[PDB]
DNA sequence: ATTTTTATGTATCAGCTGATACATAAAAAT
DNA sequence: TTTTATGTATCAGCTGATACATAAAAAT
DNA sequence: ATTTTTATGTATCAGCTGATACATAAAAAT
DNA sequence: ATTTTTATGTATCAGCTGATACATAAAAAT
């Protein structure tokens, strides 16, 4: 539920973190998705499509069950069911 | 110009043939192409999980669509349902061939921004139509657009040169097929329209437009 | 990104950023359409006015948006028909069509960056079509609120405050309704604890949640 | 959206057809899934878990595109979306 | 499946006869020696506690192929019952003794398997009810319970699922820890939400799944 | 006998150790095991995707759980969250070795069905508690079960020998932690309980039960 | 008010002593009763039901009356009263 | 500082319009 | 057949139209 | 067939209880 | 040892929901 203003596409919201690139998406029905790089250079962006972004959050869900906690599994679960 | 310029991006570029009712692109497809309608009509629609279709616009000849590809490239996935409402001819140039083609021809970039402009206004024109409250006023506004884009001159008025279902109309003006039928029948009693071979024909369009003072 | 940079170099040198104060009109119906604009900071309200005195908001544009798009079709020959007003304090560029004719053949780099801008417009206008194509005025309002939050929303303590002051009538003009109904529906959102009006600004809560409802 | 009364677990509802073996699921949160076949006797329920049931409806989606209509997929898409 | 078949062969000689019970008839009372194990074949069985204040609390409402009278398994005839097994509806069932069962278990290892299957089901169904009552929102709690009803006694209907059994507002209230009045109150609010309909004292849900989606 | 019979299903079978808060099984794990709690307490809970926890039962010593494995075998996947609420010792025999062990010992089959029976009743006892209307009555009913299963004899009453968070309690009674405290505070003013070292202590358990005639 | 932890049933509490043979009972609603044989490893939890359990406490009440202390007669009255009245 | 013009809250009822269901015509299937 | 589209009828409940009191904003 | 007991719909009002927010104590953390 | 994270006490609202009472419908009694 973290927000970020894209120059062209306006407001975005965070889907998940990775390691630390976080996944972000458009607010009206999430048609586009963005990989962000908070470098000293600043805010580096990298657009991705539904097909790739679906399986990518899917991978993170599998990663949290295997070697990770639950609170974060449960909340990302709601995020995934919200988007896809 | 648009017809002429798109002929030269690829070796020429072949006119793709698409049959009646065939889908052009589905939601989920990578947006890697820009399209140009040459002959016929194309319905762009949004589909919900409830199974509901909403017509975004019904595009006519020399129109540019598939415009998602110009923002991020093949990176983004489609979301609308592009279906040929009638038999259609079109061109289908890729984004990476277009990045080439724009720096190549500044005459084409002129030609393209022309087509894009037209789209904005035609889509904004539709906003005017839907922003009415009287569904009566809203329907006529929509009818006028159809006559503008697909109407052919006729003996007593203008026949909208394409077959249209009451649901297809209802999906475009935010209504049920029922209400479309009701209001059309009331215009037939007012004898402002006629249905000939399933085709809607307008009587004295201008008089209908003058009701939008 | 490049739009702000490219418009800088069509030069009256570059071209000066025009300042416009709040509520000031940029163009009216009847003006010769000989220019294209680029909004830099703030919001631009495009509206149609009827003889009855009624205003209908067509689109409410955001930063890095191209408008005044009539000028590219016939040129100076056509007269405008919408009412472009500065909805907030605004910065913009304003280059002519004849200076643009030169600018396009000059730079096919700008041609690329321009069609990118016009693309965005198509979608944003089409996005609005989705909103108004709803039946439920409740659903229709939230859909519209989501767009405002997308374009003008700023991060807030408990939610998203849409960073612009909006009148109930201005909302009603955009969603095809009366001020009354907007007020009533907003009140029902306050009881559902989904919004809050703090300093005359609408604030949604985890709008995300609101968007699911629009599967 | 077809229903069937399991002796032990009560009411069940159909997920998808295959060819004609159908997938069925439990009503309170689809907590489990059943492979049914209409032998003259039926009497042939084969239970399966979430992980297997997931990829099985998933294969059917692809299959539809590879070789089937849109809505049969349009419809089963609804189903997968609701259960998964 | 097998439970109905296996209980058939533990007979008075012979098979064992199917015992018939009419609507409202009690099967066992508090104070009876628990010496028998039952299996419901068709209809519904309501297990309840009765207080001195005259208050009834429904523990579980059992469906077909369910094993009950499970007290007899622990000590045998030695213990006395404390719940009120009444025949929620017209009911058919078997009634084998614990001493007949001791022999029947060493006799058939196949029945041993089929029995623990039935007991497992009971644990879950009772635990499922725990989920329902652990709600805070009485609205949420009631729908959760209604979902169970459908699951167990729901028959396919034109527009949804009609629970194929009659229900007393009090009977519902006793099961979900509420008063009759609220039950009526909440049901009327679901009628305005048009998620349910009562035709001929029979309740009927629509888009069941859709109701379940509200409990993510 | 349960502790004794489980010892011999292996060679012998090793007692698994688990520390406080450690999870035993998660939703998504194949149900292939049958468990027996030896020392301490086990919390079974349901997790919603909203992040909400609901306590199904708080199990005591010599209790059998992991009961799904008996229905299809390894075929089914769990859906509750088995967590060691306290420092815990357990046995954990597989279903396929149990199929052997039950036909091996008809003595343990008796001891096992004893265990399963107790579970049904204890779970049904909880149904009585939550079928209350008065949250005050509902809380005490639950407290009585706690005192029955975990309570130790004390100088002035019965101290429930385990530390419980209001939330844990609340999740179990399906209410707000505040309400938990709120009500507790009101029983402190009525001086029916005392909280010493974060442990609940009832004054005269019989007297509280007499309020449930 | 003496307690004993049954493996399966958990906490129990003593009803009456007897000559060995202390009657014990379950804690929640006292829904069962047990004859405990406190022998060296002679521990036995022989289960009995309410009907037998009732008359058995009742018998000890009469027994203390004829030739048995008042204090203990007074106390058993309490237990009987709580379990059965 | 006084005005006044414009925006907002509140309360009603009339009628178009969405939801549901059915008969019949047209068009696609077949 | 068989699917899909269309006309017709009848409802419940939003929602537009009308009118008024009061607050806020712009004008002055 | 007569009566009558039980079930249902509707209307009201008083208070517990969930939601929200804050200060402070207790426990984990490091 | 410090800090800081987690648990607890207090204070105040609004709105379910239990209590109370009545007329009428449906079911069991007769
Ligand atoms: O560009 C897309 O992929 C979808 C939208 C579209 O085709 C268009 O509006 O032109
Ligand atoms: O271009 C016009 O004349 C009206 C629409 C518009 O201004 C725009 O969208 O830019
Ligand atoms: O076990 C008993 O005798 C009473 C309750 C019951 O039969 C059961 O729930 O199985
Ligand atoms: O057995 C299961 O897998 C779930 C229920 C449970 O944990 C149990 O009672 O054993």
């Amino acid at each position: 539920e973290n927000y970020l203003n894209h120059p062209t596409f306006g407001l975005l919201y965070q889907i998940c973190s990775f390691g630390s690139k976080e996944l972000f998406a458009t607010l009206y029905a999430q048609r586009l998705f963005f990989l962000v790089a908070f470098d000293a250079r600043g805010t580096r962006f990298e657009p991705i499509g539904r097909n790739e972004a679906r399986m990518l959050v899917d991978n993170r869900l599998r990663q949290l069950r295997r070697d990770a906690s639950l609170q974060e599994y449960n909340q990302l679960q709601q995020v995934f069911k919200q988007t896809f | 110009s648009l017809l002429t310029m798109f002929r030269e991006l690829g070796l020429p570029l072949q006119i793709e043939q698409f049959e009646r009712g065939k889908t052009i692109f589905f939601p989920g497809d990578p947006a890697e192409r820009v399209y140009l309608l040459v002959k016929g009509a194309v319905k762009l629609s949004r589909v919900y999980e409830s199974g509901e279709e909403i017509t975004v616009a019904l595009l006519r000849e020399n129109s540019v669509f598939g415009v998602l590809s110009l923002l991020t490239g093949q990176r983004s996935d489609r979301f609308y349902h592009a279906v040929a409402f009638t038999p259609v001819q079109l061109f289908s140039v890729p984004i990476e061939f277009m990045q080439k083609a724009l720096i190549e021809r500044p005459e084409l970039a002129n030609v393209m921004l022309q087509g894009l402009s037209s789209r904005i206004l035609q889509t904004e024109m539709m906003i005017e139509t839907l922003a009415h409250r009287d569904m009566g006023s809203r329907l006529v506004s929509f009818l006028l657009i159809l006559c503008r884009d697909f109407g052919i001159p006729s003996p007593d008025g203008i026949t909208i040169d394409l077959k249209l279902s009451h649901q297809a109309i209802a999906e475009a003006i935010g209504s049920t097929r029922v209400t479309v039928t009701r209001l059309l029948g009331d215009l037939r009693e007012s004898k402002l329209i006629a249905i000939h071979k399933k085709r809607i024909t307008v009587f004295n369009p201008v008089a209908l437009s003058q009701q939008f003072s």
